[PDB]
């Protein structure tokens, strides 16, 4: 059973219990109901918070990242034929807002990744069915310089191996912070500048960032060779955190999110104009 | 099996 | 019995002691007394240091004013503390150092005087910047140590991009960091609302999503103190009083010991 | 391991300074740290332990 | 190693106690579904964080 | 013919042993996957092949 | 059992460890370990501040350099350890601080070098000085901190009455304060006889005629270090070795917390 | 079945 409480028949009355009056300056929020200040009924309360846990409210895929990978002919200037994309909620703006009503979290993560393709050019013959290699590169490991070098052999990183037409890919990955807890904030620095240093640079370091490359990257690639006619691609990440806990509540986002820390630039203005006394 |  | 109350308080940590004649209870930030690292939340295996009443004691920082323009006053934890004391010493010739704190913010005037301070104690609190670079904030602009930081009213970009001031800008309604400051109240606080208390006593556990840390690259908490209502006094328009901040560790404990750190505030 | 002939002798200190100071350039810095003062004679070799000490769970 | 409970039943069918089974397949826990079977607390620690809790109907300043 | 194990879990649900199940389909037990239930060892015959090995703390040459 | 030995220590305080493959037992002063003041044998009133690892670990001077014309060598305690990381100021912060310590004292050579440095702690070690002058030592001369003082083999007397040097004149053989040398032995003491052992191993007791007293106003022990038998090499006539003094404070406890003594050692 |  999981309802929430039921409401007491409350009546009349003339005493020296004043709950109705409180201190707000003390910290706290006067823990009243309705039979507190008005007579109530009897109601047997059936309503319940399934909804709202934790779990409930996070419980749900949500785009974070669109990755564009190219299968065309190798030729000799910047191209698409492999990407990669450092993986994080903050990109997209959704997800971020909701995990950062909490300064702390820990939990396990599934993503879902939603491939498609068309094609560029209006006729040269048409392509066989493609097959995309997503490589999870940790920081450390070698990362690829070309679309078929030898990173992608990938002996000891996890690589997903996609079909074209086939359900979306899926994978979990469990909770892999370097911490008791992922930091949604941190307030502070990886480097001090000490006084005996050379240059001001050497000390020098990003508010609010902890980690250089922070979880590592996806690179995405077409392992098949380039068909004549050209094939786009976009590899859709979605996001899902599961078995989740969260710590220390913090207030929503209320302007427009300026980059990766808690910067604001503009529409600073988020409230409507309303009359004092109009409803 | 395990039943709640 | 006796005669008791619930304003009438006295905080007694090593060789120091303060009074209230008329406060409004206290906080114990979400719950939790300041405790010590248990030995199965331990991480740094070596034996730590705990100076006990030398660095667990009441420390007063240099007053600041209230006045009608007023906008707002805000320092971090430990920062606010870096060199006081024995404290200071602990936390620079170490590489680990955890704290607990009780915060007394001070603040009295007259049955004629008029206003509301909102003090908030926040984990974590990251302010914006200056600038149209992110994160671009200077660790000697990012750390006032006991100065500490104030709000403004509005965003005045910092606009020289060829020697850029590299500081914050906290605007007071979006609690200098992105989000509404009516919201601030889910975070640990009290309110001084003149009428009713001299001061706000708050009890602060370490925050942190690690057992240990360092002191000397990250601030755990953020003291914000927003004047929610406006100093106003008889009809006298320039009208002046003192806020008092005393800070105080608690459950201190240090790890890593090597020479002493001098970081640049230069 | 001192490979030197058996009749020279010596003393060294060998230390560890956990992260965040400057990095000693002097014994009298050097000191202040975790440390072993290595002693050369029979027994030719010296063992420091650098110890787990850190903020994160794992580096 | 079968885990069989009751399902919350909101719109009953003209037709009681209703069960759904669930079995890991995986050896890691991270793979598993979520059982979102998740108990609550109090509000508490946020909406009354003080040393000396009172009784609402006492005067809050005494 | 069911095999039924713990979990390690790691980051735990608000929601305790956690079950799975593994059942082998085929013959030949070259075809089954990794049970990756291992037991470890002494670094010894590698880290000390010695005919005397000695206490830690006496005189390694005595 | 195994293969123990008189002559092969560790000695392991706090992070720091010391190994001698080549040492002479060790002293304990006048049989006493080091210990913390009994409640029955307290005086201040007030919650101690005890540091322990983080002040109680070896600390090692300056290095000295032993010749075939050195005439000795001197430190005082607490002053030699003064300026050495949180225990210099534990010491500085405190009017009161007791403790007890281990003297390490480092000389190797070889098979075929020789000589013998007698090492000793004396309690109350009271130095003469420079003048027709009684008892007008400056403290700043007094107290050398890390540096030290040295002895010398005769008395050279200040004669400028005009601005005086206001130092000690240490002879010797009067161990520098109006004594013979021979006798010294009946003081706590060590040998390093170079063609026997590296080094001497002396364990201090806080000795004083009170429980605790001013480490800034008064020195409770005293290390003299003179060649009882000169440096001798080969035969080479300017031979010259390393003499290296390691020092760890133990059971130090402080009382009455204020703010920091800066003294004028100018 | 077989339960470890
Ligand atoms: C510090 C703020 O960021 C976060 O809190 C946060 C951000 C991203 C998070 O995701 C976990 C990191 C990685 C780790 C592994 N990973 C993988 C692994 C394998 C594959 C095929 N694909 N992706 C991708 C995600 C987890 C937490
Ligand atoms: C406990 O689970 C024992 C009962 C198993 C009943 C048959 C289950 C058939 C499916 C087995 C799944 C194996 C997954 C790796
Ligand atoms: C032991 O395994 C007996 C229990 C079997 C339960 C039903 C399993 C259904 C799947 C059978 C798999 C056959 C594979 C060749």
């Amino acid at each position: 059973q999981d309802s929430l409480p039921d409401t007491k028949a409350s009546g009349p009355a003339h005493s020296k219990e004043v709950p109705a009056l409180t201190a707000v300056e003390t910290g706290a929020t006067n823990p009243l109901a309705p039979s507190d200040t008005v007579q109530t009924r009897h109601v047997v309360q059936r309503r319940s918070r399934s909804e709202s846990t934790i779990e409930s409210f996070f419980a749900r895929g949500a785009c974070v990242a669109i990755i564009e990978v190219d299968n065309e002919q190798p030729t000799t200037r910047a191209q698409k034929l492999f990407a990669m994309w450092r993986i994080t909620y903050k990109d997209t703006v959704q997800l971020r807002r909701k995990l950062e009503f909490f300064t702390y979290s820990r939990f396990d993560m599934e993503f879902t990744f939603v491939v498609t393709a068309n094609f560029t050019n209006a006729n040269n013959g048409h392509a066989l069915n493609q097959v995309y290699q997503i490589m999870y590169i940790p920081p450390g490991a070698p990362t690829p310089k070309s679309w078929d070098d030898y990173t992608w052999q990938t002996s000891s990183n996890p690589s997903i191996f996609y079909t074209y037409g086939a359900a979306p890919a899926r994978i979990s990955v469990p909770y892999v912070g370097l911490a008791n807890a992922y930091s949604h904030f941190y307030d502070g620095f990886a480097k001090v500048p000490l006084k005996t240093d050379a240059n001001d640079q050497i000390g020098d370091s990003l508010y609010s960032a902890m980690t250089v490359d922070d979880f590592g990257v996806l690179a995405v690639r077409v392992v098949n060779d380039h068909n004549p006619t050209k094939v786009t691609s976009k590899v859709r990440i979605y996001m899902k955190p599961k078995h989740v806990r969260v710590w220390c509540p913090r207030p929503p986002r209320a302007v427009p999110y300026y980059g990766p820390g808690v910067d604001y630039r503009n529409n600073l203005d988020p409230l409507s104009e309303k009359g004092l006394t109009t409803y | 099996i395990s039943e709640v | 019995a006796c005669g008791y109350s619930d304003r009438v308080l006295q905080l007694t940590l090593g060789n120091s002691t303060i009074t209230t004649q008329e406060a409004a209870n206290s906080v114990v930030a979400y719950g939790r007394w300041p405790e010590f690292i248990r030995d199965d939340e331990a991480n740094p295996v070596d034996q730590p240091t705990e100076p006990d009443v030398a660095t667990c004691r009441f420390y007063t920082l240099d007053t600041v004013m209230w006045g009608k323009e007023s906008k707002g006053w805000w320092w971090k934890l430990p920062d606010a503390l870096r060199d006081m004391g024995l404290f200071g010493q602990n936390m620079y010739y170490h590489y680990l150092g955890r704290s607990g704190y009780t915060v007394h913010v001070q603040c009295n005037a007259s049955k004629f005087h008029q206003g509301a301070l909102g003090v908030f104690a926040i984990p974590e609190y990251c302010l914006a910047g200056d600038s149209d670079k992110q994160r671009y904030t200077s660790y000697a602009n990012a750390n006032p140590g006991e100065r500490g930081g104030k709000f403004y009213s509005q965003f005045n970009k910092d606009n020289a991009v060829t020697s850029p001031k590299r500081e914050f800008c906290p605007v007071d309604y979006l609690l200098g960091c992105g989000v509404l400051l009516g919201n601030a109240f889910v975070y640990p606080h009290q309110i001084i609302n003149l009428r009713t208390n001299n001061s706000a006593t708050i009890v602060l556990p370490y925050v942190n999503a690690l057992a240990i840390d360092s002191m000397v690259k990250h601030n755990n908490w953020g003291i914000a103190i927003l004047p929610l209502s406006p100093l106003d006094f008889a009809q006298d328009s320039s009208v002046e009083i003192p806020i008092t901040v005393t800070i105080a560790p608690m459950c201190s404990e240090f790890n890593g010991l090597r020479n002493v750190t001098a970081p640049k505030f230069q | 391991l001192f490979c030197g002939s058996m009749m020279a002798t010596g003393k060294i200190l060998v230390a560890y300074a956990p992260p965040g100071a400057q990095p000693p350039t002097s014994r009298k810095e050097a000191m202040l740290g975790t440390h072993v003062i290595w002693d050369l004679g029979l027994q030719s070799s010296c063992t420091m332990v650098v110890p787990w000490i850190s903020n994160v769970t794992y580096r | 190693g079968a885990q069989v409970s009751s399902q919350k039943v909101g719109a009953h069918e003209n037709s009681s106690t209703i069960n759904y089974t669930t079995i890991n397949y995986y050896k890691d826990s991270a793979s598993n579904a979520a059982s979102k079977q998740d108990y609550s607390q109090d509000p508490s620690k946020f909406t009354e964080p003080l040393k000396d809790v009172l009784i609402k109907t006492a005067p809050a300043l005494n």
